[PDB]
C-alpha cells in the first residue's frame, strides 16, 4: 500500500468531478 | 472521481490535522485513521503516514534525551508503532524514528551520569528495537553494551 | 478619514459607529467610492 | 561557483558565456554546498602528541543545544563582546554552567561561526601562561581545521568542543596540522553527519494547483509548512520546505504541471540533516541512479569526495596516530577498517 | 452585413476608410457575435514555455517541446562519445537526484546546457490574473463574488 502511494507512476493523476444535472439529462 | 475528490480533500485536512495537532497526544489522530480508514484510499494513507512519520521524526530529533525528559518519547512513538512504516521501525536503518531513537539512547546512555538513574523510555526503546530472531540485526544489546 | 470611523452626513460628525445601520466609513465615503466612481464612470459612459 | 538558485546562475552563467568572458564555457549539473555536524557525543577522550613529542592536547566533541547556531549567526553574541555577558547570556538562556560558559574559548570558523571550543581543564593542572600562548596556538589551529572537516572537506556546523585535563603544554608549537588531525579524527568519533541547505517553497495560486504542490513536493522530498488562502483574493498561498538538490527543477515542474498558474519562491532557510549515515559502508549506490532513503548521505560524500579529487574512504589511519590508532582497534571502539 | 460597415457614419475616418471608432455596445455585441472564434485566454502566464522565445530556444537546443513543433538540428557536431572520458563526465562523480525535463533545459537554457548557442531568454512570469468571468448576468459590476476568500475582522487584526 506504502509503496503504490508513494509511487509516482502510481499515484495516480487526478481530474475533477461530474455534473448530476448532466448525468439525469443522459439518462433521460 | 470519488478516491480522487476524497484523496485531495480528507487528505488535505488530515495533513492540516497532522501539522496542527501536538505530536505528544496522537491518540485522538489514531482515533480518527482508524475511524477513516475503511474509506481510505492507499495514496492517501501513504501520505497520512509520511506525515505523521516525519512529526515524529521531527520531535525525536528536537527533544533533548537528557533534558527534555517530561514528553517521553517512547509513550509519545506508542500510538503510531501499529501503523509505522518498515523503513521507520527498523532499527538496523541509518535513517528512521528508531533510528533515531537508537541513536539518542545511545548519547543518554555514553552522557549519562549514574547518579541521575536510568533513561526513561529505554526499556521500550530497546523492546522497540530489539529484532526477535538475528544477531546481526539487534541493534539493542550492542549499542548498549558499547554505550 | 483612515480608520473605524463613521462619517454621519446631517451632523457633519465623525463617530466610531454609524448614526444609521448602513452608513459608510469615512474612508470608503470620501476616498474609495470616488475613484471607483472615476474608474466606472470614465470606462462606460460615452464621449458627451 | 556558488549562487543563490537557478534564475540567478542562469543569469550569471549568460553573463559569463555572452557578456564578459566571451566564448564556450562547459558547465556541470547543478549541486549544493554541503556542510557537517555531529549527533552523539564523544565517547573516547581524544589526545594528540606534537611530532617533536613536546606537546599534547586531550578533548572531546559534542552537539550544540538549538538555537546557539542561529543565535551566533546573528549576533546575540560575539567573540568580541565582553566575557562575562557572554557567560550571562550561555548561563541564562541555554542553562549553562558559570565556568563552562566563562571558559568557552573560541567561535570557528569566523567571529560568527556555529563552532564553539571551551576548555573544561583544571587551573591546578594546567599553567594558564602556556596555555595562554598554546592557547593562542589552538584559535587559530581549530580556526583553520574547522573550514576543512572530515568527511568531505566542507565546512562543519553545530559543534561543541571541551578540552579535557592532563594533557600538558611546554612550550613553542609551529605545527598546527596534529591538532587539526586530532579534532578531525574526534569528529569520526563523535560519529558525523551531512547536512543540506533547504529551501523554504512558498507558491500562489488556485486549488488544483495546491494539490498539484503536494503532489510534486511528495516526490520531491519536501513537505508542506502551512496551506492557506489569501484574504480578499481567489488566491490560496502554499509554505513548505524541500531540500535544493532535489528542488533542481522544481519551478518549471511545478508550472508545467499545474492546470492553473502557480507561481513559486524557493528561498534558502536552513541546514537540515540528510538522511542517512555518511559513514555506513554497506550502503551502496549504482552509478547513473537515484540515491536510496537510507543511503543519500552516504552516496553524497562519496561522490563529494571524488569530484573534489579526495580517497575513496574515510582514512582513520590518516587521521590518528600510529599508537593510539593501534590502541583503539584492539579496545573495539573504531570500526573494522 | 454591409459591405464597408459604417463607411458614411462618423465611426470611420472617410470612404477611403482607414482608421475606425466604435463605442463600448457596439464592440461588446461584436464580441459576443464572434464568441465562437474569440480566445478565452485572459492569463499571459497560459503560454508559459508555449510561446515563440521558448520554440526559439528549443529549436536552438534541438529539443521538442510538449505539443511544440521540431526542427532539423542546429548543431549536429555534439556527441559524448567525442565528449569522451576528459574531466566531467565522470557517473561517479555526478550526484543523482530525480531527472532535469527538456521543459527545464529550455526555462533555464545558460544553467542547465553545456553549449547553448542561440537560445532566446523568455518572460519569466507575470503577475496572476485574478479577475473571474461572471456567469449570473443580473450580478452587478462590483460584487463580492462566491470564489474570492473572504476577509475577516480577526483575519486582519491589529495585534499590538
Amino acid at each position: 500500500d506504502l509503496y503504490e502511494g508513494r509511487g509516482p507512476d502510481d499515484i495516480p493523476r487526478m481530474k475533477p468531478l461530474p455534473k448530476l444535472g448532466d448525468v439525469l439529462q443522459r439518462i433521460r | 472521481p470519488y478516491e480522487t475528490m476524497m484523496y485531495e480533500l480528507w487528505l488535505r485536512t488530515v495533513a492540516a490535522s497532522v501539522r496542527e495537532w501536538d505530536v505528544r497526544e496522537p491518540e485522538p489522530l489514531i482515533a480518527v485513521l482508524e475511524a477513516w480508514d475503511a474509506l481510505l484510499p492507499g495514496f492517501v494513507r501513504a501520505q497520512l503516514l509520511r506525515d505523521v512519520v516525519r512529526k515524529l521524526e521531527e520531535a525525536v530529533e528536537k527533544w533533548q534525551p537528557r533534558k527534555h525528559t517530561h514528553n517521553l518519547p517512547h509513550r509519545w512513538i506508542f500510538p503510531w508503532l501499529p501503523y509505522l512504516p518498515a523503513s521507520h521501525l527498523d532499527a538496523k536503518a541509518a535513517t528512521g524514528l528508531v533510528a533515531d531513537v537508537r541513536r539518542k539512547f545511545r548519547t543518554l546512555i555514553d552522557a549519562w551520569d549514574f547518579s541521575r538513574g536510568v533513561i526513561p523510555g529505554l526499556k521500550h526503546w530497546k523492546q522497540v528495537l530489539w529484532p526477535e530472531h538475528g544477531r546481526s540485526s539487534d541493534y539493542w544489546t550492542p549499542l548498549m553494551m558499547n554505550h | 478619514l483612515w480608520g473605524d470611523v463613521y462619517f454621519n452626513p446631517k451632523k457633519r460628525t465623525f463617530t466610531r459607529k454609524p448614526i444609521e445601520e448602513g452608513a459608510k466609513r469615512s474612508f470608503v465615503n470620501f476616498v474609495m467610492e470616488p475613484i471607483y466612481k472615476l474608474y466606472s464612470h470614465t470606462i462606460s459612459e460615452g464621449p458627451e | 561557483i556558488l549562487g543563490t538558485g537557478e534564475l540567478y546562475m542562469d543569469c550569471v552563467l549568460h553573463d559569463l558565456r555572452k557578456l564578459y568572458a566571451d566564448m564556450e564555457v562547459r558547465v556541470s549539473d547543478p549541486v549544493v554546498r554541503f556542510c557537517e555536524t555531529v549527533q552523539d557525543m564523544s565517547a573516547t577522550k581524544c589526545y594528540a602528541i606534537t611530532p617533536n613529542k613536546k606537546n599534547t592536547i586531550t578533548m572531546a566533541a559534542e552537539p550544540l543545544d538549538d538555537g546557539i547556531a542561529q543565535d551566533i549567526e546573528s549576533g546575540a553574541v560575539k567573540i568580541k563582546d565582553p566575557p562575562r555577558k557572554v557567560a550571562k547570556f550561555f548561563e541564562e538562556k541555554y542553562g549553562w554552567d558559570k565556568l563552562a560558559a566563562r571558559s568557552i574559548w573560541a567561535f570557528g570558523p569566523d567571529e560568527m561561526g556555529p563552532n564553539i571550543l571551551q576548555d573544561d581543564t583544571l587551573p591546578t593542572e594546567v599553567d594558564k601562561k602556556r596555555l595562554a600562548t598554546v592557547k593562542e596556538s589552538i584559535r587559530q589551529g581549530f580556526a583553520w581545521a574547522t573550514r576543512e572537516g572530515p568527511l568531505c572537506e566542507e565546512p562543519i556546523r553545530n559543534t561543541k568542543f571541551r578540552l579535557i585535563d592532563v594533557s600538558l603544554f611546554p612550550w613553542w608549537w609551529p605545527n598546527y596540522s596534529d591538532r587539526s588531525t586530532c579534532l578531525l579524527f574526534l569528529f569520526l568519533d563523535g560519529l558525523p553527519r551531512l547536512m543540506e541547505p533547504m529551501y523554504s517553497v512558498s507558491m500562489t495560486g488556485p486549488q488544483s494547483s495546491v494539490s498539484m504542490v503536494y503532489n510534486i513536493l511528495s516526490r520531491r522530498r519536501g513537505h508542506v509548512l502551512s496551506d492557506g488562502p489569501i484574504a480578499g483574493t481567489p488566491l490560496y498561498r502554499v509554505n513548505g520546505l524541500i531540500p535544493v538538490i532535489d528542488s533542481f527543477g522544481f519551478e518549471t515542474d511545478l508550472r508545467i504541471n499545474t492546470p492553473g498558474q502557480a507561481m513559486v519562491s524557493l528561498v534558502f532557510d536552513r541546514w537540515s540533516i540528510v538522511p542517512g549515515d555518511p559513514l555506513d559502508r554497506e550502503q551502496v549506490t549504482r552509478p547513473l541512479q537515484m540515491a536510496t532513503a537510507q543511503a543519500t548521505a552516504r552516496d553524497f560524500v562519496l561522490k563529494t569526495r571524488r569530484r573534489k579529487g579526495l580517497s575513496e574512504d574515510v582514512t582513520v589511519a590518516k587521521f590518528l596516530e600510529p599508537e593510539f590508532y593501534q590502541s583503539l582497534l584492539e579496545s573495539g571502539t573504531l570500526g573494522e577498517p | 452585413y454591409d459591405h464597408q460597415p459604417l463607411i458614411d457614419t462618423p465611426h470611420v475616418n472617410g470612404p477611403s476608410y482607414k482608421r475606425w471608432n466604435l463605442t463600448l455596445p457596439q464592440m461588446a455585441n461584436l464580441y459576443r457575435l464572434s464568441e465562437p472564434l474569440v480566445s478565452d485566454v485572459v492569463d499571459p502566464n497560459y503560454f508559459y514555455l508555449f510561446e515563440l522565445k521558448s520554440f526559439l530556444t528549443a529549436k536552438a537546443l534541438n529539443v521538442a517541446l510538449p505539443g511544440g513543433p521540431r526542427f532539423e538540428p542546429l548543431y549536429k557536431d555534439i556527441d559524448p562519445n567525442d565528449e569522451d572520458f576528459g574531466e566531467f563526465n565522470a557517473m561517479d562523480r555526478i550526484i543523482f537526484r530525480n531527472p532535469i525535463r527538456t521543459e527545464t533545459r529550455v526555462a533555464y537554457p545558460y544553467l542547465y546546457n553545456s553549449r547553448p548557442r542561440s537560445v532566446h531568454l523568455s518572460w519569466h512570469s507575470y503577475p496572476q490574473i485574478v479577475y473571474t468571468k461572471t456567469e449570473d448576468p443580473e450580478l452587478p459590476a462590483f460584487y463580492f463574488d462566491t470564489s474570492i476568500n473572504p476577509i475577516s475582522s480577526r483575519a486582519v487584526a491589529p495585534k499590538n
